[PDB]
RNA sequence: AGUGUGGAGAUCGAAGAUGAUUAGAGACCAUUGUAGUCCACACUGCAAACGAUGACACCCAUGAAUUGGGGAUAUCUUGCACGUUUUCUGUUUUCACGCGAAAGCUUUGAGGUUACAGUCUCAGGGGGGAGUACG
């Protein structure tokens, strides 16, 4: 029984032969780049409470100069994406909903 | 019209209706088929006793093309003006 | 095996069911053994209280129409 | 590539009739296709049609009247003697009261009833009903 | 999780068993000849 | 899109049927000789023999019995 | 007694509609089973039971059993109907299938093989009906042939009024639920095939509900 | 519609009828365009909206009134509207012509033993999308449908469509005025020369609060 | 002191329909009225009904309540083009190019906007 | 992946070694480590080598999107990009008619087939024994 039309990846029939694999962020499993789950993350360096204490002690970081952030692109294998709550299983009728 | 025995009488009961647009028989189980009567109007603008009747098969309505079919039927019948 | 046939209303639970239901049972002697038969009947109400109870059902409310 | 012009045209007409269309364009055309259409016209299964010249194999526009149920070609074109008409009638026709099998004979292209009357055989081209 | 019921034992390992058997038979025939 | 159709294509159709008839288990058995050699009867309906001894054969599960037989 | 609910049922009670052909003419649904037995004499509508079997549903600590019944009705003169229903006991299922069969009555067209002498005796053209994997094909036959079919399709064709026919079944005919419906669908298709005898146009008619609309308002 | 068996000009759009249409902007639609209503579009105005050809809109309307006429017992026509902007525009329409109205419960046209079981002869709706249940039910019981449709209306099980804007409060009540007036003129209660006495403010809807 | 059962809620609605003019926002007077106009066995049920009836009366003072239909005050509240002719239609250019294509030409009192 | 002959040898790492888990643990985990992994030349010819869907040709409903070229007539930098509408080729997404046992397919077919014929070609005929034995 075919479960998904796209077979869980982004490679239609007459498009491509092979896609280079990448390592999963957590476990390191090799998986094709078009099949891995990908996110872009922009997280604050410090929590809200600790940022205030550092900003108070800093001649540089006040109210007209924000602190730097971290920018990372994350790709996970299927198993690591599910366990880490990034992606969860959906009912048969709801598997088609795609966000951006 | 219908089947004759060659004895002189009709052996075919219930000669069915034919769709105006496509000239196809309308079966007894076609519950989407409809019949519409359009009033005739006298010269003064008041309706007349006579009416114009047409039938549409169910397949056309389900496809969503009955509106287009009705327009061409009335243009040919001269019920409404093309321009 | 056991078989049941029913029709209409039938109240269970609570205490009022002993007043509104009439029940009986018997044993019948076939050639193979004993057979049980039970019958329960939901009595309609009555103003006298002979062919039924006098009080209404415990959870039925009726609003008398104004003059 | 395209191997049979007649088979291509008859398939196009049958589909348009099934979809309830009023006109159908046929391309390319040939002498055999025109003769087949005239047999259909004589028996009242299609309306008028127009042949357009383009200095190549031309095109045909046919008017449909809703009376056609199915038309098709027979490939390969098997030989049919005068004693084989009954066999072909029982195999590809809905009944013995209507429908025609079209043949090509030494006397020209005609339906099976006309061919039998003139006592001639030939090769089967197609059918319609 | 991705496959129906095989019967016997993982087919790839069954094939590996047959491969080793054929090698042993080849060696025995070679010794005799 | 499963078979050839040409008017002068009889040779291909004849060869195709000849090779595919061998896949029929019943057809192959009647046209080869291995079964006849295997059959203790030489293709006959009956045969005669000498009894060697009497044996009992256990019935296959889920039945349970001792079926009486002889070896000939 | 019978108190009609639909407008069609009230009309047949008032005898404004007398023939089943008028209802077939306007392709209207029959929702009360007393309509068809009013317009057909009680001495000519024959019914019969075809198959009853149990179906089951798994349940925690046990399983649940019901019964399904198939019924066929007809007058052996060009009318046929089939119905099927499911009940908790065989008695209840049998009764409900009789009602459903009456509500599914369709007309059957009949014709001649070759020469046209006497009453029509066979179907006018080849037809096939399909349900599930089962397909039944009917072919016109000469006068002395009789019904050439399996025992289940043969019974249905007798109730419809066909004397001579050739049949052919295609796949998994032991599924009698699908086999019964496939035979019914093939017969129903006989009145939808346009033939040269039905080419000319006819004058339009008026709906029974339009003719007696004033009386229909009065009854309610 | 406008064409008559006897050569006449009575059932033709005059200047006064057209004037009202531009007054309430009934000729404008939305930005999206259904493929089934391409025949009623004229062009794209500013901001991306579509213009409806008033000539064909008039022909559809007068055809609709001619169908509504010659039906005895006006109660055989039910007028439904799931939109809230036509909740009273349907009542004032029915209060003048005598048709049935309602403004849905699945099974109304199909459940015979239901208490509210009615089988009208002709159905009139306000928006095919928002009245999908109504028109879908009508398809099992041979009931024709007449609908007020926009540029993006699915024309399934819809036989007569009047291309007009059924989104604004003004436009919805504006359209029922023509339909009510035309049938009365065809019936003969009023005369064409005199102006229609009824005014659109009763048809116009207002906030219930 | 919890959710009200549907037998209580249906009874309270029936009381308000037929006896609206006899009730007010007081539980103790409302209870006296209900003990006269309803026949029931349970005293406890009559207390719950008198409680929810008082709740409905308070909501009805603010505004309408779904599921009531007093049908005596709703009717009173229900009974309680020349403006744009003077202003001018002022249709856009795309419409203007279509108005004159008709058999009546450009209608009177129009602009370009 | 493997084999031969010359190079290379950072990383990772079949075989093997040493710690831990465990009743046992030869495994999963940790630290390592040989062949390999990389290059040149010469072999091998197997993959869930998959769209599990052979090649060529015709008809076919609607709206999007997108890659390359061409035709016609608003924005921005100073020839380019962009806007609107057509067009040829490619490449995809929203239960079209219809088909199918269903899951599903649908201008891109698994449609146009008991109303069974456009052309060529490969393979199958209950489950095993068996892709084994012999040549
Ligand atoms: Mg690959
Ligand atoms: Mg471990
Ligand atoms: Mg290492
Ligand atoms: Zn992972």
């Amino acid at each position: 029984t075919t479960k998904r039309r796209n077979h869980g990846r982004s490679k239609p029939a007459h498009s491509r032969g092979r896609v280079k694999p990448i390592h999963c962020f957590n476990c390191g499993r090799l998986t094709p780049k078009d099949k891995a789950v990908g996110r872009f993350v922009v997280r604050r360096m410090l929590d809200a409470a600790s940022a205030r204490d550092v900003a108070e002690a800093s001649p540089v970081y006040g109210a007209n100069f924000p602190m730097p952030r971290l920018y990372m692109k994350q790709r996970f294998c299927i198993a690591c994406a599910i366990h880490s709550r990034t992606v969860r299983a959906r009912p048969v009728g709801n598997r088609k909903i795609r966000y951006t | 019209i219908g089947m004759f025995n060659e004895e002189g009488e009709n052996v075919d009961l219930y000669i069915p209706r034919k769709c105006h647009a496509t000239t196809t028989l309308i079966e007894a189980h076609d519950h989407a088929a409809v019949q519409i009567s359009i009033a005739n109007v006298g010269p003064n603008g008041v309706i007349n006793g006579t009416t114009t009747t047409l039938c549409i098969a169910g397949y056309l309505r389900s496809q969503g093309e009955s509106d287009h079919a009705i327009n061409h039927i009335t243009i040919d019948r001269g019920i409404m003006r093309i321009k | 095996k056991s078989m049941t046939f029913r029709d209409g209303y039938m109240i269970k639970s609570g205490t009022a069911h002993k007043s509104f239901v009439d029940s009986a049972c018997r044993h019948c002697y076939m050639r193979a053994g004993c057979i049980g038969v039970k019958v329960k009947i939901m009595l309609p109400g009555d103003s006298t209280g002979r062919n039924g109870p006098s009080e209404p059902l415990p959870d039925v409310i009726t609003v008398i129409e104004p003059k | 590539t395209m191997m049979s012009v007649l088979a291509n045209a008859l398939r196009t007409i049958a589909s348009a009739e099934r979809r309830g269309k009023r006109q159908v364009l046929i391309r390319p055309s040939s002498k055999v296709v025109v003769k087949f259409l005239q047999v259909m016209q004589k028996h009242g299964y299609i309306g008028e049609f127009e042949i357009i010249d383009d200095h190549r194999a031309g095109k045909i526009v046919v008017n449909l009247n809703g009376r056609l149920n199915k038309c098709g070609a027979i490939c390969p074109r098997f030989d049919c003697a005068t004693t084989d008409y009954e066999k072909w009638m029982k195999n590809i026709l809905p009944s013995r009261q209507f429908g025609f099998v079209v043949l090509t004979t030494s006397l020209g292209i005609m339906d099976h009833e006309e061919a039998r009357s003139r006592n001639t055989g030939g090769k089967v081209l197609g059918f319609f009903y | 999780g991705t496959v129906s019921r095989p019967r016997g034992m993982r087919p790839k390992w069954h094939k590996k068993r047959i491969k080793r058997l054929k090698l042993r038979r080849r060696r025995m025939r070679q010794r005799s000849k | 899109m499963t078979k050839t159709n040409g008017q002068n294509a009889a040779r291909k159709l004849v060869r195709l049927r000849c090779r595919n008839r061998w896949a029929d288990k019943g057809w192959k058995r009647a046209h080869t000789f291995s079964a006849r050699k295997a059959n203790p009867f030489g293709g006959s309906s009956h045969a005669k023999g000498i009894v060697l001894e009497k044996i009992g054969v256990g019935a296959k599960q889920p039945n349970s019995a001792i079926r009486k037989c002889v070896r000939v | 007694e019978w108190v009609p609910c639909t407008k069609l049922g009230r009309l047949v009670k008032a005898q404004k509609v007398t023939s089943l052909e008028e209802i077939f003419l306007f392709s209207m649904p029959i929702k009360e089973h007393q309509i068809v037995d009013t317009l057909i004499a009680e001495g000519q509508l024959h019914d019969e039971m075809m198959k009853i079997y149990p179906v089951q549903k798994a349940t925690s600590a046990g399983q649940r059993t019901r019964f399904k019944a198939f019924n066929v009705v007809g007058d052996c003169d060009g009318h046929i109907g089939i119905g099927a229903r499911v009940g908790k006991e065989v008695s209840l299922a049998i009764r409900a299938s009789m009602i459903a069969a009456k509500l599914n009555i369709v007309p059957v067209r009949r014709g001649y093989w070759g020469n046209k002498i006497g009453e029509p005796h066979t179907i006018p053209m080849k037809v096939t009906g399909k349900c599930g994997s089962v397909a039944v094909r009917l072919v016109p036959a000469p006068r002395g042939t009789g019904i050439v079919a399996a025992p289940v399709p043969k019974k249905i064709l007798e109730f419809a009024g066909v004397e001579d026919v050739y049949t052919s079944s295609r796949g998994k005919t032991r599924t009698h639920g699908n086999l019964i419906m496939a035979t019914f669908y093939a017969l129903r298709k006989t009145y939808g095939f346009l033939t040269p005898d039905l080419w000319a146009d006819t004058e339009p008619s008026r709906d029974p509900t339009d003719e007696h609309a004033e009386l229909l308002a009065e009854m309610t | 519609m406008s064409a008559v068996e006897s050569g006449s000009k009575v059932l033709r759009m005059k200047e006064s009828d057209a004037q009202k249409l531009l007054a309430m902007r009934c000729h404008i639609g939305t930005r999206n365009q259904s493929s089934a209503m391409k025949k009623y579009i004229y062009g794209r105005t500013a901001e991306g909206s579509h213009i409806i050809d008033v000539h064909m809109m008039w022909e559809k309307l007068i055809l609709a009134a001619r169908v509504i006429a010659a039906v005895e017992n006006p109660k055989d026509v039910c007028v439904c509207s799931s939109r809230l902007y036509g909740t009273r525009a349907i009542y004032k329409f029915s209060q003048h012509v005598g048709t049935s109205f309602h403004g849905f419960i699945p099974g109304t046209f199909t459940n015979q033993i239901q208490k509210k079981f009615v089988q009208p002869r002709v159905l009139v709706v306000t928006d095919p999308r928002t009245d999908h249940q109504a028109i879908r039910e009508a398809s099992l019981v041979n009931i024709p449908v007449i609908a007020l449709c926009d540029t993006d209306a699915p024309l399934e099980y819809v036989d007569i469509a009047i291309p007009c804007n059924n989104r604004g409060i003004k436009s919805i009540g504006m359209m029922y005025w023509l339909l009510a007036r035309e049938v009365l003129r065809l019936r003969g209660t009023i005369v064409r020369s005199v102006p229609w006495e009824e005014k659109v403010d009763l048809f116009f809807y207002r906030d219930p609060n | 002191g919890k959710i009200r059962t549907k037998t209580v809620k249906r009874a309270s609605r029936q009381v308000v329909e037929k006896y609206y003019s006899k009730l007010n926002f007081d539980f103790y007077q409302n209870k006296r009225v209900i003990m006269d106009v309803t026949i029931a066995e349970s005293k406890k049920l009559k207390n719950k009904i008198a409680g929810y009836t008082t709740h409905i009366m308070k909501r009805l003072a603010r505004g309408p309540v779904r599921g009531i239909s007093l049908k005596l005050q709703e009717e009173e509240r229900e009974r309680r083009v020349d403006k744009v002719i003077q202003s001018g239609v002022s249709v856009d250019k795309k419409t203007m190019q279509m108005l004159q294509r008709l058999e009546i030409g450009v209608p009177r009192r129009v602009k370009r906007a």
